[PDB]
């Protein structure tokens, strides 16, 4: 009953950030990001990915 | 607390507390399925 | 430690005659490895890297 | 209408369907489509004129196929019972105490509706040869070795617990306790003392045989 | 103190016991790594024979018995390959449950067993089979567990040292070692 | 299908539309009161491996078996804590935990 | 460690070089590290004569 | 004890353990509340720490 | 007197009772990282304590290295008691054991 999005459908996320990297389990090169900095200032970009077809997730560690 | 002073037992029965004690002679003992057959001598 | 963030310990004193020389014969004092930077991505140590060329004239 | 003259003869039929697959899988002789009976010919059997079902005609006795014989020596007549009341009455069971009793079985069955009184529960386990195993039938929906978390338990008898624990020389307390109120013990019908065996897939190595016993 | 005995069951340092066999197969991971490797295998044949030479140590074992009984379960099994879990034919447990894998060759789990099979049976061109089935079951019984290993250790190590990874955040189920806990 | 709720005696009611051979849940003492032990200890190698999959540590299921059979040893659901250790043999043991 | 009864489980059971594999997963746990790989590149190169 | 289910020394494995320690916490919990002596109506009034 | 005597023949049939004979031996045939890592330490204690020796020693002044090489050419007089968790076991040898 609202005149704007209140919250989404079942196909209103559709993500774009590809970068061309290679994917081991399903080979999906497309593979997004989440922008985050994790362990204290001796570490490098936790700047994560996440696998985008067999739904695998990755750690940016170093 | 579960003591008295004049009959000198406990104030559950002699025959309650012998069949709790009876038990745990079995249970000293590596058994326990006869340890639950002493319960079906209640007449 | 550089004025970027990048600290490290002296680990090993050198000698000065196993060192690499340089377009006169300057030898370095103090090696880096370039393999520090790609987790850290200090770019602002390369440009005082080679403005510290450009100041020193 | 038939408001709840529909759900309670069709949760009461896999519930009956459920009997006939606890009383095979504990060694007695069901035949296969008795397992398999179908809601439509279960109705025109054991469901009155009206529509209305009556348990009393739905009990029955089973006796022990002699294969199973050749290793339990002495499995005597199981019989199964229903209840028509809601509220079981103390009296009740003091009708199917003596039926029990005097008619020497050696495995009783009583399958009831709501509750038992506890009053009733006093009467349980007085026949010391017999044994007597209730059953909520609203707890009988579903066969619960059916369901794929659950292994193929089997039961095991004195010359294979003999050919156990003189295999890895334990004693009888030494194995991993499976409990007297577990919804399998109460399935198969685990004394205090018996081994089961459960065949459990494992998630690495396939079929895995480990075995367990009751306390 | 869990510590595998010397007939591999899982055991409680007072002899109360936890499993038959560890884990299902009695295998460390720390030696499994190239176990289901068959193509790796097959190709550093003769080097990995003499490893594990069979010369001065098949006739200090039982050799002809794990490898008749196997195939009766792997005829057996095909017949019941269609079937739920509870309809399953119950006579015949696996191999290992009668016979050590210590002792006698060819006794394998049920996992090993069907994945050298599905490998002599699809990839087969001048390839031989029984130079093959020597080596890849007397792998499988060089690499089993060490009787006396520390596995009650070992595994609380296999759910302490990456826990120091899952503090990670929000972008429903409780996650991570508050999970863990419960 | 995703319930936020656990109750499996009105699920097996819902049969038309559910295959009621194949509900999987997260609580445990919920399994270990319906479904028997064998079923509550499957379950705890799932709930375990659904920590460690989310971050892709792949920790064997070797060390998660010995695990869950473990704390379903007794036929209940016992924890490792201060109340799952009163059942033991070696005394020194529970005045060194704390 | 001050007796052989130790100087031997500090070689055979207990070394850097059993220590191959961890039982967490069966991944190695030691490799070269950071220039070492990048020398491997240089050096098993097409134009590394 | 003519059979090998226990020694002269006994046995006490944890299950065991476990089925004592049920009995004596319910032991304690029968005994310490009650009305009277029953071996008579000779009893004793309550106690307080 | 004979209530040491009785004492004593309790165990010598408690520890008879327990070995398992030798032609009934039902564990592994292998030297499992266990006893190599031990017989091969107690036997270099032993060498440090002016046992025996019966190989070519090649000046190896190193205590723990004589005893891996009369590992190798099978010249120790052990015997390893393997106990299984009841309390019986299986005297194997040195010899009858095969090493990885």
């Amino acid at each position: 009953k609202s005149v704007v999005k209140t919250s989404l459908k079942k196909n209103e996320l559709k993500d774009g950030a590809t970068i061309k990297e290679k994917c081991p389990q399903c080979g999906n090169e497309e593979m997004n990001y989440h922008t985050l900095q994790l362990r204290s200032a001796d570490e490098g970009a936790t700047v994560f990915y996440t696998c985008t077809s067999c739904g695998y997730k990755f750690r940016t560690n170093n | 607390r579960a003591s008295c002073l004049f009959c000198h037992h406990f104030r559950l029965k002699s025959v309650e507390v012998h069949r709790y004690a009876c038990k745990l002679r079995l249970l000293q003992y590596g058994l326990i399925d006869e340890s639950y057959k002493l319960d079906e001598i209640t007449l | 430690s550089s004025r970027h963030g990048q600290k490290g310990v002296c680990s090993r004193k050198w000698p000065t005659i196993d060192m690499p020389f340089s377009e006169t014969g300057i030898q370095p004092d103090i090696i880096i490895n370039p393999h520090a930077f790609p987790s850290r991505m200090t770019i602002g140590m390369f440009v005082e890297s080679l403005a510290g060329k450009a100041g020193a004239l | 209408m038939d408001q709840e003259n529909e759900r309670n003869i069709s949760r009461l039929w896999r519930a009956f369907r459920t009997v006939k697959e606890m009383v095979k899988d504990r060694g007695y002789f069901i035949t296969q489509e008795e397992v398999e009976l179908p809601l439509e010919d279960f109705k025109a059997k054991y469901c009155d004129s009206m529509g209305r079902p009556q348990r009393k005609m739905m009990s029955f006795q089973a006796n022990p196929t002699e294969e199973s014989i050749s290793k339990f020596p002495d499995m005597g007549s199981l019989w199964v019972e229903f209840c028509d009341e809601p509220s079981v009455g103390v009296k009740t069971m003091k009708t199917f105490v003596i039926h029990i009793q005097e008619k020497n079985f050696q495995t009783g069955i009583f399958v009831y509706q709501n509750n038992i009184t506890p009053s009733a529960m006093k009467l349980v386990p007085s026949i010391p040869p017999a044994t007597i195993e209730t059953f909520n039938e609203a707890a009988l929906v579903v066969n619960i070795t059916h369901h794929e978390l659950v292994p193929k338990h089997i039961r095991l008898s004195s010359d294979e617990k003999r050919e156990l624990l003189k295999r890895y020389r334990l004693k009888e307390s030494q194995l991993p306790r499976i409990q007297r109120a577990d919804p399998v013990a109460l399935y198969l019908g685990l004394k205090r003392g018996e081994v089961v065996k459960i065949i459990r897939k494992s998630e690495t190595s396939g079929r895995y045989a480990s075995y367990r016993i009751c306390m | 103190g869990v510590h595998v005995s010397y007939d591999n069951s899982i055991r409680d340092a007072d002899g109360t016991l936890v499993q038959f066999m560890y884990g299902g197969d009695a295998i460390d991971i720390t030696k499994e790594s190239h176990m289901t490797q068959f193509e790796f295998c097959l190709d550093n044949y003769y080097a990995l024979l003499k490893k594990y030479n069979p010369s001065a140590l098949i006739e200090h074992l039982d050799v002809e018995s794990a490898l008749k009984y196997s195939k009766k379960t792997l005829k057996y099994r095909k017949k019941h390959s269609k079937e739920p879990h509870y309809k399953q034919s119950v006579k015949y447990d696996p191999v290992l449950a009668k016979y050590n894998p210590a002792k006698y060759l060819g006794s394998v789990s049920e996992n090993f067993q069907d994945k050298l099979e599905s490998f002599l049976d699809k990839n087969s061109k001048g390839v031989n089979e029984k130079k093959f089935r020597a080596l890849m079951q007397l792998k499988y019984m060089r690499s089993l567990i060490n009787p006396g290993e520390a596995v009650g250790i070992i595994a609380s190590q296999s759910v302490g040292e990456p826990s120091t990874q899952m503090t990670l955040n929000t972008f429903n189920v409780t996650l991570g070692i508050p999970r863990l806990r419960e | 299908l995703v319930t936020e709720g656990v109750n499996f005696q009105a699920m097996w009611d819902q049969e038309a539309f559910i295959d009621v051979d194949g509900i999987t849940s997260n609580d445990v003492a919920a399994v270990l009161k319906t479904y028997g032990v064998e079923a509550a200890r499957n379950t705890i190698v799932n709930e375990i491996n659904n920590v460690f999959s989310r971050y892709a540590i792949s920790v064997s299921f070797r060390h998660l078996d010995l695990i869950a059979d473990m704390m379903t040893r007794q036929g209940t659901y016992l924890a490792f804590n201060r109340q799952g250790m009163e059942t033991s043999t070696s005394s020194f043991m529970k005045m060194s935990y704390e | 460690p001050q007796n052989e009864n130790a100087r031997a489980e500090a070689l055979n059971l207990a070394n850097t070089d059993s220590q191959y594999l961890t039982p967490t997963s069966g991944s190695p746990v030691r490799g070269l590290i950071q220039d070492h790989i990048s020398a491997g590149v240089w050096l098993t190169s097409k134009d590394s004569f | 004890l003519s059979d090998g289910r226990t020694t002269e020394r006994g046995s006490f494995t944890a299950t065991v353990n476990d089925e004592r320690k049920k009995l004596v916490h319910e032991f304690h919990k029968k005994l310490l509340s009650r009305g009277k002596c029953d071996n008579c109506g000779m009893f004793s009034p309550k106690f307080r720490k | 007197p004979e209530d040491f005597q009785q004492h004593e023949q309790i165990r010598r049939k408690t520890l008879k009772e327990k070995a398992i004979p030798k032609d009934q031996r039902a564990t592994t045939p292998y030297m499992t990282k266990y006893e190599r890592a031990r017989i091969l330490g107690t036997r270099a204690l032993q060498i440090s304590m002016n046992a025996p020796v019966f190989v070519d020693l090649e000046g190896e002044t190193d205590p723990l290295r004589i005893a891996m090489k009369e590992l190798a050419e099978k010249k120790i007089p052990l015997v390893i008691r393997r106990y299984l968790p009841d309390g019986s076991f299986e005297d194997w040898s040195v010899e009858e054991l095969i090493v990885d």
